[PDB]
């Protein structure tokens, strides 16, 4: 069957070049199809970065043809992407595809994807601050800020708990955890999250105040 | 053209 | 346009029919072949309509596809769970000559009745303002189906940065939570004395505020 691998750096810096490449099995790319580039930014759609096809003929993204050197080795199987002075913008999802091209412009098949981050920032632990508030139950949190790189596991003492999934926000994830509980339980019976980082190997403790 | 990527004919 | 327009939620019973719409400026997709994208989370996109109307090998026949120029569709009948995804439209654009992407379209198979988001809206803390920075938190919980727009303002004007918002995760009730985050540097949250976190959801808004002053 035909499929498509990506490889090159999941963490680079910013100002750096991005050098992908890909390989193709059980395809031949000296048949009259494009081999092309696809990107998508996390929670976020497709976007076209460029294609080039067996004859040397090339098709960028305008926005990006600049800084895109997209080209193709037949005889190795391999086409590449390179995308000079990397910015935290370019973090994202990359494909690989095989695409038909003329009139057509159909993408098929997809390679499984390769995620790249754009970060500058050296193993970085979480501060962690308290989020808080004339109702039945009440909410708290725990904001989860500047840390790098992923995961980090929230777990409180106090009930519902809410963890929300984390952001990449310029180079450094930010997440959120809620826990929900009776308003006669908060004050009363205090209560405190715990932040573990495992690759930063620490742990931070918060208990939240009233205001 | 097989060879290019563009608009109906 | 750089990116085709769709709707970001379509949603119908299992047995049902959707239509997921996909257009650009004018009659501008005429000139060219649509296709379309199938991708589910953890995995990327497959193709499943090509030249317009065409299914690959694999594809039922209840996908079905159309380009009457204005607008091209994706029509998907007999609903099953597996048809649950996100889906994006795709054509050559000759006018910027590039190949461009519509904005996706999620497809929610309807399994439970439809639930509005619990928002809560959080002041940023003191230690954070001691690094010279207010971070407003928006929490949005226990929605169903999955798709919101979340927008803020302060003192009535729509802030164009210094906002993000989590993709939509699913929580272990089922029904769908997110988080938004403003960040601000310490002076402006002085400054400014009104903030509004809105999150529309199927159409109707929900809204918390919270002013400087309480």
């Amino acid at each position: 069957q035909v499929q498509l691998e990506e490889s090159g750096p999941g963490l680079v810096r910013p100002s750096e070049t991005l050098s992908l490449s890909c390989t193709v099995s059980g395809f031949p790319m000296s048949e009259s199809y494009f081999w092309g580039w696809i990107r998508q930014s996390p929670g976020k759609g497709l976007e076209w970065l460029g294609s080039v096809i067996h004859t040397g003929t090339t098709y960028y993204r305008p926005s990006l043809e600049s800084r895109l050197t997209i080209a193709m080795d037949p005889s190795k199987n391999q086409v590449s992407l390179s995308l000079t002075s990397v910015t935290v913008a370019d973090s994202a999802m990359y494909y690989c595809v095989r695409i038909r091209g003329g009139s057509s412009n159909w993408l098929d098949p997809w390679g499984p994807g390769i995620v790249v981050t754009a970060s500058s920032a050296k193993t970085t632990p979480p501060s962690v601050y308290p989020l808080a508030p004339t109702g039945s139950s009440v909410t708290l949190g725990c904001l989860v800020k500047g840390y790098f790189p992923e995961s980090v596991t929230v777990t409180w003492n106090s009930s519902s708990v809410h963890t929300f999934p984390a952001l990449l926000q310029s180079g450094l994830y930010t997440m959120s955890s809620s826990v929900t509980v009776p308003s006669s339980t908060w004050p009363s019976q205090t209560v405190t999250c715990s932040v573990a980082h495992p690759a930063s190997s620490t742990t931070v403790d918060k208990k939240i105040e009233p205001r | 053209e097989p060879g290019e990527r563009g608009l109906k004919g | 346009q750089s990116v085709w327009t769709q709707p970001p939620s379509v949603s119908a019973a299992p047995g049902q029919k959707v239509t997921i719409s996909c257009s650009g400026d004018d009659s501008i997709l005429r000139s060219a072949f649509v296709s379309w994208y199938q991708q589910v989370p953890g995995s990327a996109p497959k193709l499943v309509i090509f030249d317009d109307r065409q299914r690959p090998s694999g594809i039922p026949a209840r996908f079905s596809g159309s380009n009457s120029g204005t607008t091209a569709t994706l029509d998907i009948a007999g609903l099953q769970r597996g048809d649950e995804a996100d889906y994006y439209c795709a054509a050559w654009n000759g006018r910027l000559s590039a190949f461009v992407f519509g904005s996706g379209t999620k497809l929610t198979v309807l399994g439970q009745p439809k639930s509005s988001p619990s928002v809560t809206l959080f002041p940023p803390s003191s230690e954070e303002l001691e690094t010279n920075k207010a971070t407003l938190v928006c929490t949005i919980t226990d929605f169903y189906p999955g798709v919101v727009t979340v927008d803020w303002k302060v003192d009535g004007t729509p802030v164009t940065q210094g906002m993000e918002t989590t993709q939509p995760s699913k929580q272990s009730n089922n029904k769908y939570m997110a988080s938004s985050y403003l960040t601000l540097t310490a002076r402006a949250w002085e400054r400014h004395s009104s903030y509004s976190c809105q999150v529309t959801h199927e159409g109707h808004t929900v809204e918390k505020s919270l002013s400087r002053a309480d």
